[PDB]
């Protein structure tokens, strides 16, 4: 996260790493037994790490659980980014308490204009690296499609959305992914791509939850 | 244009993709500790 500020320990309760011997990917926890990501995000062998401040100091918050399943979208396309979304089945249920807890689906899309809550782990420059070791939460609004699609000529789906500011300087970023964009208290966004990061012009672009809440439920229900 | 449209790259264990406006766009993961 570019521009953002810290969350605070476990203000973020439903935001999980994925740790594949090290952070690679965020996500977010949907119920005790399920995370949402992207879907660029596979690996097989993931560890999923919950209740996480501090992502490299052992603190106590933390379960760490190893996917039973990871199930990309089967309409993913990397060579175009469409259908960026993975679901992690948990080997065992996270035990749930105020810190490690799940975050709702939505029941309608978002609005261009809606403030939403994005964070991570990843990457707090838009030049160079610099890695934080707590986690970073940005507010950050919903765009319009149009000024999106405008951004991004050609390459943002209806199942894509931008959020984040025009002049630059305030935006997701490469160690991100996976992770979640909330608003009006529902899972609307998953990190997913952009031009550089925080750079004028060119928002992050998100996968777009809303679309799916069904195909979620049903693949839920036959895991 | 820092790319020629349609091309692909990586960024260490990242895809890329050249826009149609001559600018790339990657994902946002992180990757593998460098040697
Ligand atoms: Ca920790």
């Amino acid at each position: 996260i570019v521009g953002g500020y810290t969350c605070g320990a476990n203000t973020v309760p439903y935001q999980v790493s994925l740790n594949s011997g090290y952070h690679f990917c965020g996500g977010s926890l949907i119920n005790s037994q399920w995370v949402v990501s992207a879907a660029h995000c596979y690996k097989s062998g993931i560890q999923v790490r919950l209740g996480e401040d501090n992502i490299n100091v052992v603190e106590g918050n933390e379960q760490f659980i190893s996917a039973s399943k990871s199930i990309v979208h089967p309409s993913y396309n990397s060579n175009t980014l469409n259908n960026d979304i993975m679901l992690i089945k948990l080997k065992s249920a996270a035990s749930l308490n105020s810190r490690v807890a799940s975050i709702s689906l939505p029941t309608s899309c978002a609005s261009a204009g809606t403030q939403c809550l994005i964070s991570g782990w990843g990457n707090t420059k838009s030049s160079g690296t610099s890695y934080p070791d707590v986690l970073k939460c940005l507010k950050a609004p919903i765009l319009s499609d149009s000024s999106c699609k405008s951004a991004y000529p050609g390459q943002i789906t209806s199942n894509m959305f931008c959020a984040g500011y025009l002049e630059g300087g305030k935006d997701s970023c490469q160690g991100d992914s996976g992770g979640p964009v909330v608003c009006s208290g529902k899972l609307q966004g998953i990190v997913s791509w952009g031009s550089g990061c925080a750079q004028k012009n060119k928002p992050g672009v998100y996968t777009k939850v809303c679309n799916y809440v069904s195909w979620i439920k049903q693949t839920i229900a036959s895991n | 244009q820092e790319c020629e449209p349609g091309q692909t790259k990586k960024q260490d264990c990242n895809t890329c993709r050249c826009g149609s406006d001559g600018v790339w766009a990657c994902t946002r993961m992180g990757c593998p500790p460098h040697a």
